[PDB]
RNA sequence: AUAUAUACAAAAUCGAGAGGA
């Protein structure tokens, strides 16, 4: 019944916050952080350790403010938190790619606005 | 999908715990008891950032214990047929790419790998690939991939991928 | 079915198993093969642990289809005195590689022309085709060619191309490609650089300074005319360290000044200490990896995996000498930009690519090396187990039992054929064990039975050994291993064998099997992948790649059947032994099967060797192959001569002067040094057709005892053999001051400590410090346990010294 | 240079009558 493609999802993820890989990257070490110290605490679990591993290995931006950045990007123009994250988590490259990659954005903007949106996206994304 | 949500529990707080620092246990207990589970509602519950509020306990009449309420917010990790995800295969069979999106483990059959690519047992490392090569998914690649299927096993969910589409596949 | 034409066709049955097939050499192809093998199975790895030799012996496993054993005891000459049978399977699995290699590097030869066609259609691509892919000597080397060419090429597939992570595109996109080549020096150029050390190539000013430059290729993507040095700096970074040359001498550099760095991780300060195998080294520094030890870092990678320890793999610096290369002297100041740009740029190759994927590589080598000691030392131990003789069929008893607490002993008198005779159960005490002490020795009056064998489970075996001793001198009697008998109890065939028995009969009719015939029983107990490892080969076993370790086991096996060689009518005749057959060279599971159907069909004994293929249907290569190792009680069928050389054994019997010159023979070699082996050897010049002198002097030797066996000759366990077998822990495992939970027993002037290795603790008396004072009591109270740590062994009666004193606890 | 045990709740319903406080 839910639906990415078709921009379906059940009532619970209305009210929803959205994540980009970057964002739950930083809390997961943070989350790292709180662990290692403050002993006599449960170690984190295999879940959060393969969480972990896969956000680092795709976080596209390795700077909070840049993250922040490209969030308030992606606020500024009507879009869905469901597709902000997308982009933001697949960082695609040409209009077209999108379209295949979040076909939920079939219409919605004109190629080339969504062109130099992506780009807007390429040139905060961060070196590392 | 990573999300950061509010949820819903109740805890029981055995009469030790009462005294000084029993908010603190009340904490401790919500930690010790919903982090690293996972449910199908939800998806993978990979932590929880902050509770909102501790209801009041209610002291159970007989049996000693005091059931407080308890609201917080948590992320999860919640896939959806027909998104597109990054992954990174594991391990390569004939029957097709074992994947992993975070927590969650992906598989890609046989016939959901192109047409043109073939399994290769017999390469150093085992792989998938086309006859000249081109293209070559093996252990510890990167892809992009359709999770058109999601099952809940256990309270864990498994995607099902597929590399049909423009712009899948090797990374 | 396959298993049809796998029976059916006529190459040895162990060939079809090979993912890669066997296709024959060309002898230019198996010369560069020989070469390759050469190098690669005889280099020195990195951790401490002729090519004409090679040349023919691949030739035989390729072209003709000798399967490493024949190779190896019927082409000596070939290959001796430089391959062994070992070397030979050693030779076979890397031709698996080179195959592997070949093929890739064919694959590649058509994707690279293909690439250079469309290019033509239209940097190219002139030598980088001829220079390296021909000269790709190792997979490692292929994918740099391979990733090579994907930076560059990568782009176009001429669905879509799923855009990459590296951003090197991004940048590709806006041109920075003019950057890139105006930085100085040609990423070939520096990867040569490099490689000699000295600025072979000296580098292009410019006259401009960075930002200039930069002003051009500032558009959209990058603006800010420093974003798009960034975007240059980062080409510049991924052509370097994509460049096969660069990797060449990168890779060198990590595998001679690699550095090991470990430290604990919050897990393992607290639960590594002192009895955790990584004690050793769970802080180390600067390890240099090229002292790595046998199976060393196949724990310290363990130990990782395990999450209780954290490493990394690096040289410290490089990045100092490197950075003089690729750099310019004048002080102009619109050149300390670009030797800032310059250096900068290789910091980023070196740091976030090259160190990381040499560190990898490096690892996953030394790895892979431990593993292979790993396999290594289980092979050895099998080797062992195997490479013993039988004793001296014979009827042979044997005794098993268990913690005996309300336990009975069970003994089985197995045949010399190896058939179980008969069994007998042998369930104050005085009385009780006096009884079955007598009708023990009823038992071995009545049924001589030549070799008592009493298993090793705890120190009750040599009460028992005792015993029987006691009663067999009013004829031997050994201890004897329990390993394997006990993987035969488990098993669901011994169930079949013997619906009634109990498991401890199992076990003893087990055990005397094995004595009898080592090999024999091994190859029947250990009949499937599951059960052979279920043996306890070394320590780490477990972890070492299932196929590979099963590989090195079967060819363990599989070298010493053909010595020992299988009479197939005994096979037949006694079920028990029709494993052997599958690992007969030549035969297979499948084969051998085969053979023992047809045979079981006809209702007839192989009366020859002949009759093989004459009474069924192996093809000629087979017969080839295999013919030479089953023995036959015709008379020269049982002796290890093959077939193809029956006329010269037969002529050089005429020699030794043809039924009585053979039989003669047999009964004696009138003659042994009748016979000359040069000239025997100068015929075999025009008759027979080789330097077949050493097949010759093997023929005489046979030609002296019928398969003579070359099993080393049983020997009762050394005491050393002794304890490590009752006890079950090794030498290693005795860590003298190791910690240990014992129970005290009764001051016997000292404390008598039992632990449960079954192993007497004897405190002693200078921490006891009573011998004619009080007891010790007041230091502790008898009945309980305490832990304590060893100081002295006694293997030769089971005793360690122990430690009161928690100074000697710390 | 020694030292023997371990299983689990069995017993119903209806009707009548006689009593007890």
């Amino acid at each position: 019944e839910e639906d990415a493609s078709q921009l379906i999802f059940p009532k619970e993820f209305e009210t929803a916050e959205t994540l980009l890989n970057s964002e739950v990257h930083m809390l997961l070490e943070h989350r790292k952080q709180q662990n290692e110290s403050a002993e006599d605490e449960q170690e984190l679990s295999e879940v959060f350790m393969k969480t972990l591993n896969y956000t680092a290995r795709f976080s596209r931006f390795k700077n909070r403010e840049t993250i922040a950045s490209v969030r308030s990007l992606l606020l500024q123009k009507k879009l869905h938190k469901f597709e902000l994250a997308c982009l933001a988590n697949l960082c695609p490259e040409t209009a077209e790619e999108s379209k295949a990659l979040i076909p939920s954005l079939e219409g919605r903007f004109e190629d080339e606005e969504l062109q130099q949106i992506l780009d807007d996206i390429q040139t905060k994304r961060s070196f590392q | 999908m990573f999300y950061h949500i509010s949820l819903e529990h109740e805890i029981l707080l055995h009469p030790r715990y009462f005294g000084p620092n029993l908010l603190n246990t009340v904490k401790q207990k919500l930690f010790t008891e919903v982090e690293g589970t996972c449910t199908g509602k939800y998806g993978f519950v990979i932590a929880v950032t902050t509770i909102d509020n501790i209801g009041a306990g209610v002291i159970q009449p007989g049996r000693g214990f005091v059931l407080y309420p308890v609201k917080y917010k948590a992320i999860v990790f919640r896939p959806f047929k027909g998104e597109v995800v990054d992954a990174v295969v594991t391990q390569v069979n004939k029957v097709g790419l074992f994947t992993e999106i975070g927590p969650m483990s992906c598989f890609i059959s046989r016939h959901s790998i192109p047409s043109e690519m073939e399994f290769d047992p017999n390469s150093n490392p085992p792989c998938y690939k086309t006859m000249d090569e081109d293209i070559v998914i093996q252990q510890d690649d990167e892809i992009r991939l359709k999770i058109v299927g999601t099952r809940v096993d256990k309270n864990d969910i498994f995607a099902i991928g597929s590399l049909m589409d423009d712009y899948l596949g090797l990374v | 079915d396959q298993d049809n034409e796998i029976r059916a066709t006529d190459l040895p049955e162990r060939f079809q198993l090979r993912s890669i097939p066997v296709k024959g050499a060309e002898d230019d192809e198996l010369e560069e093969e020989a070469d390759w093998i050469y190098r690669n199975a005889f280099a020195t790895p990195t951790i401490s642990l002729t090519i004409q030799k090679i040349k023919e012996a691949l030739g035989f496993m390729r072209n003709q289809h000798f399967e490493v054993p024949f190779i190896a005891f019927y082409r000596k000459e070939y290959v001796e005195p430089e391959l062994h049978i070992n070397d030979l399977w050693r030779v076979w699995q890397w031709d698996e590689k080179w195959t592997q290699l070949r093929i890739r590097k064919e694959n590649l030869t058509r994707l690279f022309e293909k690439m250079q066609a469309y290019q033509y259609e239209q940097r190219a691509l002139d030598t980088t085709d001829m220079e390296r892919l021909k000269d790709v000597q190792s997979m490692d080397e292929l994918k740099d060619v391979y990733n090579h060419f994907l930076l560059y090429y990568g782009r176009d597939i001429p669905l879509k191309q799923a855009s990459r992570r590296d951003m090197y595109t991004i940048c590709q996109s806006a041109g920075l490609d003019g950057l890139a080549k105006k930085f100085g020096l040609t990423p070939e150029q520096f990867g040569e650089n490099l490689r000699d050390s000295y600025q072979r190539h000296e580098t292009e000013q410019f006259p401009a300074e960075p930002l200039e430059l930069a002003k051009d290729y500032v558009c959209s993507q990058f603006p800010t005319p420093e974003a798009v040095l960034e975007g240059a700096r980062y080409m510049v970074a991924l052509q370097i360290a994509r460049e096969p040359l660069v990797r060449q001498v990168l890779r060198q550099t990590f595998q001679e000044r690699a550095k090991l760095n470990i430290t604990p991780t919050k897990k393992g300060r607290k639960d590594v200490d002192e009895a955790h195998y990584a004690y050793s080294f769970k802080y180390l520094k600067n390890k240099p990896v090229k002292e790595l030890r046998d199976d060393q870092f196949l724990k310290i990678c363990l130990a990782e995996d395990e999450g209780l320890l954290t490493t990394d793999i690096s040289i410290d610096t490089y990045f100092e000498e490197i950075k003089q290369f690729y750099y310019r002297d004048e002080f102009s100041h619109q050149v300390q930009e670009w030797n800032r740009q310059r250096t900068m740029a290789i910091e980023r190759a070196l740091q976030q690519f090259l160190y990381v994927q040499m560190a990898k590589e490096l690892k996953n080598k030394l790895l892979a090396e431990a593993k292979e000691y790993v396999i290594k030392a289980c092979s050895r131990k099998l080797y062992n187990w195997l490479r013993v003789a039988p004793y001296r069929g014979i009827r042979v008893l044997g005794i098993a039992f268990s913690s005996a607490r309300d336990h009975p002993v069970f003994c089985a008198l197995v045949n010399g054929e190896g058939e179980v005779t008969d069994f007998l159960r042998l369930p104050e005490e005085r009385e009780k064990k006096a009884q079955d002490i007598e009708t023990l020795k009823k038992f071995l009056l009545n049924k001589k039975p030549h070799v008592v064998t009493v298993a090793g489970e705890n120190r009750d075996a040599q009460m028992l050994i005792e015993d029987v001793k006691r009663i067999v001198h009013e004829i031997g009697v050994e201890l004897v291993d329990n390993e394997l008998a006990i993987l035969y109890m488990n098993s669901k065939k011994s169930e079949a064998e013997f619906r009634d028995y109990p498991p401890v009969l199992r076990q003893a009719v087990s055990l005397a099997r094995r004595i009898q015939d080592p090999l024999i029983e091994f190859a029947q107990v250990c009949s499937s992948d599951e059960d052979i490892l279920c043996l306890k080969f070394h320590p780490l076993q477990e972890h070492v790649v299932k196929e590979e370790l099963l590989n090195a086991l079967y060819c363990e096996f599989i070298n010493r059947v053909n010595e020992v060689g299988v009479d197939v009518n005994r096979a037949i005749a006694h079920p028990y032994s029709q494993a052997l057959i599958q690992y007969v060279c030549g035969l297979g599971p499948r084969k051998g099967t085969h053979l023992l159907k047809i045979l079981k069909q006809n209702n007839t004994r192989l009366e020859s060797r002949t009759q093989l293929v004459t009474m069924c249907h192996m093809g000629p290569k087979v017969f080839m192959n295999c013919a030479g190792f089953l023995k036959i009680d015709e008379v020269l069928d049982g002796s290890r001569v093959h077939p193809e050389t029956y006329e010269w054994a037969r002529k050089m019997a005429v020699d030794a002067l043809p039924a009585g010159a053979l039989e003669e023979i047999l009964e004696n070699p009138e003659r042994l040094k009748d016979l000359d082996l040069d000239a025997f050897a100068e015929e075999l010049e025009r008759q027979g057709y080789g330097d077949k002198h050493i097949t010759l002097y093997d023929i005489r030797a046979e030609l002296s005892c019928r398969y003579k066996d070359l099993r080393t000759a049983y020997r009762s366990p050394n005491t050393e053999e002794i304890f490590n077998m009752l006890t079950k822990e090794t030498p290693e495992t005795f860590y003298i001051g190791k910690l240990i939970i014992c129970n005290v027993t009764g001051i016997a002037i000292g404390v008598k400590t039992r632990l449960d290795n079954g192993v007497t603790g004897f405190i002693p008396t200078k921490f006891l410090s009573d011998k004619v004072v009080k007891r010790p009591e007041e230091r502790v109270k008898v009945g309980m346990t305490v832990h304590c740590r060893i100081m002295k062994i006694d293997i030769e009666k089971f005793s360690a010294d122990l430690t009161c004193r928690t100074s000697d606890l710390m």
